[PDB]
């Protein structure tokens, strides 16, 4: 050929380069926080260290996490959840002050095609004032068929257990937590889910599932 | 004030209606004339030889 | 009152469907009914640009018809040499959320946008070697989802809060915003003139718009679901549509009302794209069943396949020139047919 | 003509020949094109055309199963074959135990590979395989001679080490070791921790991990039992006793035996590859 | 402000050593080629070596081939070259130019000022200009043709001709590469044309500040032409 | 005394 061996050396470069950032950018973890108005999204991810996307990350114990807050921004959810998908987990939280509109989300995220076989990881927030309520206030008002106890551990059983039953699929795990007055303890829960979920992702790539 | 609204939108569906339209037959014609008229430089409705390809 | 508008806006839609009904003749396949098929079409694969490697969502060709551009959700913008499968250039993006591009018709720039409600614009003639942010276009309220040159100066934007606008690029200032729809635009084309252009929105409805003045000239409504790809025929005297429905239909300007449509029964996936060919006969299709199909923009019939992707046909585009056809697909690959 | 013992051997290299011509044919055109894109296939890779090799000398073995032992070759090629048929085996065994230490190692630190993975690695873990493979083959490389008879010349490959010497004990051991008893111990303690740490918390159990390490490890303790024993038997034995005319009349059956571990090794890959059912034609 | 500044000269006797550094900045030294070009205080231009981007392939003219070599460091920006036993026939200015190569480039765009060495005395396609001396009026127009060996097109169809202008007492610019693409500067007054193996330069509505000296260089394989004059 | 007919195969 003629002097185009110099443009074959330049494609060559710029492969490289492709090839090295490729391989370089996959050592991190990528997570969604999904969640109600209002609920504790900003709390948790400000404690634990803009019109659009808005995306924070942390390190803890040799691990990257890659945090994305897609929830600021008002549109149609069918359009753009397809961009979400090949994710870790999602970290849906949930308060404890409010309701049904959450709940309906949350059978809306869980039984959705894309996210059939994706972990979800569960935060029950505010738990002190909610039990200072729930003292002044009986808890029935929210749930006219409840018939058990007005103590605290009893109905907190029974709200985690209204919003378990709406999984469907028996292949997925959700991990729900009470996320109390800790000094950051919530970081825990996290990295274990992760650990578990990447050991059996490691798994099932050599063949043994 | 939800009345500006349903103004602007009986405006304008009336500026939609005084607009003209002509027959069918027409419009199918002049698109099979078109179509026949440019027939001999559509390369991907018949195979080209391997002599003119670009991308042999 | 609101009840005698409303009775106004009722009679006024009544009397439109009903001078549209009686300017209707004969139909288009009783007239098309004397011309010989074409008969069927195999066309191969030619090249194979692998060089991204996750989920390619847009693509666009040069007026050369040698260049082209992909975005990945990677975070590159890698423009290829189609004729020897060389990398020409590769621009680092900020935020890896992206989904449209186009290339300037003189060669000169190339625009992008996203989830960040922001178009960025990028020089690939710089004095110093590489490539340069130019503009940020920043105005927007939803996501992007189409854009498209009209010279080096000013660009119209599609975006996900029901508006579409013209921008000054020397400036960056909105100089004409578009509003009717009632749901979020997923689509827009250009006619060959650049002196009107229609979008489709998720109302399943489209209209006519018109650059110098922001008014709307037309409406069409024969789809039952979400629109989601537009082009205009060669001459710029009709269009068509594709949508989640499993079906296409081919409009018309002039006589304003629905004139084909290309459906089967085997066939229950959404559409992703839609192109004509040079002349106009020919009419493409993407499918997420991970194939395209060519039908007859005359007689409504399938004409041959585009099996080999690997998953959902996301973007397609023909030269200007007639002479080649690219796809792209999540399973991060270009392929060339011919 | 030829004895029972025999007989079976001749079938059995047939049928081992037959399976041997598919399967790794189809398995390394299937991980050629995952290369330099997916860690996990170099090793399957590597497997793959080592048994390959080690499955297409077979007709050889037949000929001089057939033709009474006969070697008409020379003595170039009575000290070159064997060497590499061995080569060609040590290297399957090494690289069916370090792919066990690679999957123990990914169960139980799966941060650290997560940040320390990539080509780079498995490929320096082969050529230590095979580096370790043609160690072990050095001797039989060096230490092959030629003899033949007067009248009746019945020209043979066969071994004769040194005049007279001692020196076979050590090498005996050395190969017996290196070849049966570290693979063995390897591949059975990395499955049981496991199978042991798998089953403890849920959405781990699959109730085919169990399935696929018995599948593995039964296979292999039964199939290269017999020819370690009588290798090692006949190392021991003077030229001229009862028991050597049996061992050397079993032997061929023997290796015959153990080839079959080799012609099974691609079948597992297919059955439980995960979904692999279309890649013959997405390729 | 693209700048290419050299340093280094001076007298050195016969059979020394003397290294000359170019440095550069303004621009993204990464991605470009090198060449270095002298010529003599009285003859045209020379050809000398020429160090790739990410250096991977050198280049050496027949007469420097052994005595010379090329190096480039580039996060310090500057490039070297290494002259050893020096002979009476090296004195010259040298330079420092520029390319980039990729689909649609413009190679050798920008030159550099140069340094002058002096000495103490004690199969190649050759290219052929027609004359060496024309007189022009303002106003008038020119003509400029030099001719080659053999073709200097490609399968491909891309025919390898530049054209440069050197001015009184200054380094010399680009104007033609390809024999058809007009240099990002040059005016539109400015035409080049030709087929095979014969060239023509047309200069219309010719100004007072055109006058100088002309070169043809050819791109084909891995020299330059004798160069015409013009007169007020 | 010291040969030991051996098959191919080992």
């Amino acid at each position: 050929s003629a002097e185009e061996r110099a443009a074959l050396e330049r494609s060559k470069a710029i492969e490289k380069n492709l090839k090295e950032d490729g391989i370089s950018a996959a050592k991190d973890v990528k997570l969604l926080l999904l969640g109600a108005d209002n609920s504790g999204k900003s709390t948790i991810v400000k404690q634990m260290k803009t019109t659009g996307i808005v995306e924070t990350h942390f390190t803890f114990k040799n691990l990257h996490f890659r945090l994305f807050d897609v929830g600021g921004q008002r549109s149609e959810r069918k359009k753009w959840i397809h961009c979400f998908e090949d994710v870790t987990a999602i970290i849906f939280c949930v308060d404890l002050s409010d309701m049904h509109e959450s709940l309906m989300l949350f059978d809306s995220i869980c039984n959705n095609k894309f996210f059939i076989d994706t972990s979800i990881i569960l935060f029950l927030n505010k738990k002190d004032l909610f039990g200072e309520k729930i003292k002044k206030s009986p808890l029935t008002i929210c749930f006219p068929e409840y018939t058990g106890p007005n103590t605290y551990e009893d109905a907190a059983a029974y709200i985690q257990a209204q919003f378990e039953s709406k999984n469907r699929s028996p292949n997925k795990e959700i991990y729900c937590h009470m996320t109390c007055a800790t000094d950051t303890n919530n970081a825990q829960v996290i990295f274990d889910a992760v650990t578990d979920i990447i050991i059996a992702n490691n798994l099932r790539g050599c063949g043994l599932y | 004030a939800s009345i500006a609204q349903a103004r602007k939108l009986v405006e304008q569906l009336k500026m939609e209606a005084n607009i003209d339209r002509i027959k069918v037959s027409k419009a199918a014609a002049d698109l099979m004339a078109y179509c026949e008229a440019h027939a001999k430089e559509d390369p991907l409705l018949t195979p080209v030889p391997a002599s003119e390809n670009p991308f042999r | 009152e609101l009840d005698q508008l409303r009775q106004e806006a009722e009679q006024l839609k009544n009397q439109i469907r009903d001078a549209r009904k009686a300017c209707a003749d004969a139909t288009l396949s009783q007239i098309t009914n004397n011309i010989d098929p074409v008969g069927r079409i195999q066309m191969r694969t030619r090249r194979t640009l692998r060089g991204h490697l996750a989920k390619i969502y847009a693509m666009h060709w040069g007026t050369d018809s040698r260049l082209l551009v992909s975005a990945s959700q990677d975070g590159k913008l890698i423009i290829w040499d189609s004729y020897t499968t060389n990398k020409v250039h590769a621009i680092p993006l900020r935020s890896s959320w992206v989904m449209t591009c186009a290339y300037a018709p003189s060669g000169n720039y190339v625009a992008c946008g996203g989830l960040d409600n922001i178009c960025s614009i990028y020089n690939l003639k710089t004095r110093e070697g590489n490539v340069r942010v130019s503009r940020e276009l920043a105005g927007h309220t939803g996501y992007l989802s189409c854009c498209r040159f009209l010279d080096d100066n000013q660009i119209v934007t599609s975006s996900g809060d029901t508006t579409c606008a013209l921008w000054d690029i020397e400036t960056g200032q909105q100089t004409t915003t578009f509003t009717g729809h009632t749901g979020d635009v997923m689509s827009l084309s250009l006619a060959p003139d650049t002196r009107l252009f229609v979008s489709g929105a998720c109302d399943a409805s489209a209209k006519l718009w018109d650059v110098r003045e922001g008014m709307c000239r037309q409406t069409f409504t024969g789809h039952e679901s979400d629109i989601n790809a537009i082009c205009f025929f060669p001459n710029g005297n009709a269009f068509a549509t594709g949508s989640d429905d499993a079906t296409c239909r081919l409009f018309d300007l002039r006589a304003d009302q629905e004139l084909m449509t290309y459906s089967h029964d085997n066939i229950i996936c959404g559409i992703t794209s839609v192109s004509f060919s040079k002349s106009g006969r020919l009419l493409l299709a993407g499918y997420d069943d991970f194939n395209c199909n060519v039908w007859d923009a005359l007689k409504a019939d399938r004409a041959g396949v585009l099996a080999g992707h690997d998953n959902r046909v996301s973007c397609l585009g023909v030269t200007d020139d007639g002479m080649a056809v690219a796809t792209g697909s999540w399973d991060s690959f270009l392929k060339i047919w011919n | 003509t030829l004895r029972v013992p025999d007989i079976l051997a001749l079938v059995i290299f047939a049928v081992v020949f037959l399976v041997g011509v598919l399967g790794n044919a189809l398995v390394v055109w299937v991980t050629a094109f995952e290369a330099k894109r997916t860690i996990n296939a170099i090793w399957f890779l590597n497997l793959a055309v080592a048994d390959f090799l080690s499955c297409l000398a077979l007709p050889i073995l037949f000929t001089s199963i057939v033709q009474h032992h006969h070697w008409p070759f020379g003595g170039a090629a009575c000290s070159i074959l064997p060497s590499l048929i061995l080569l060609n085996m040590y290297a399957s065994i090494l690289l069916l135990a370090t792919i066990s230490a690679d999957r123990f190692l990914l169960v139980f630190k799966p941060i650290w590979c997560q940040n320390f993975r990539g080509a780079g690695l498995a490929w320096i873990a082969c050529a230590v395989a095979w580096g370790l493979a043609l160690l072990l083959t050095i001797p039989s490389f060096l230490y092959r001679v030629v003899r033949e008879e007067y009248f009746p010349p019945k020209v043979l490959c066969g071994v004769d080490y040194s005049h007279d010497k001692r020196r076979e004990r050590a090498v005996a051991i050395v190969r017996l070791v290196l070849g049966f008893l570290w693979p063995l111990l390897t591949l059975t303690i990395c499955y049981t921790f496991i199978l042991l740490r798998t089953w403890s918390r849920r959405a781990t159990r699959s109730t085919k991990t169990l399935k696929v390490v018995v599948a593995v490890v039964a296979s292999f303790f039964i199939f290269w039992l017999p020819y370690q024993v009588t290798g090692i038997m006949m190392s021991f034995l003077e030229p001229s006793s009862p028991t050597f005319l049996l061992l050397k009349k079993l032997d061929s059956l023997c290796v015959s035996f153990a080839y079959i571990n080799c012609c099974i090794n691609p079948i597992i890959y297919v059955v439980a590859g995960q979904g692999f059912q279309g890649r013959l034609r997405k390729s | 402000d693209v700048q290419l500044v050299e340093s280094g000269g001076g007298l050195v006797q016969p059979g020394g050593s003397r290294k000359l550094s170019c440095s550069a900045s303004g621009f993204a030294f990464s991605s470009f080629g090198m060449h270095w070009v002298r010529q003599a205080p009285e003859k045209g231009l020379e050809w000398v070596a020429y160090i790739s981007s990410g250096s991977g392939t050198i280049y050496y003219a027949d007469t420097v081939k052994g005595r010379f070599t090329i190096s480039r460091d580039d996060p310090k920006n500057t490039l070297f070259l290494q002259m050893t036993s020096l002979r009476s026939e090296d004195t010259a200015m040298y330079y420092c130019v520029r390319s980039i190569y990729y689909y649609g480039s413009s190679p050798f765009d920008f030159w550099g000022q140069g340094t002058t060495l002096t000495v103490s005395s004690g199969s190649d396609i050759v290219m052929t200009q027609a004359t060496s001396s024309v007189p022009v009026t303002p106003g008038e127009s020119v003509s400029i043709s030099c001719r080659s060996s053999k073709s200097l097109l490609h399968s491909n169809g891309n025919t390898y001709l530049y054209w440069f202008l050197q001015r009184p007492g200054q380094s010399p610019q680009l104007l033609i590469y390809r024999m058809s693409n007009l240099a990002s500067g040059v005016p539109d007054r400015f035409s080049g044309s030709g087929s095979g193996t014969a060239f023509t330069l047309t200069i219309s509505r010719l100004e007072a500040e055109d006058v100088g000296v002309y070169y043809c260089m050819q791109h084909l394989e891995y020299t330059f032409g004798a160069g015409t004059k013009l007169e007020l | 005394y010291s040969f030991k007919p051996m098959p191919l195969x080992r």
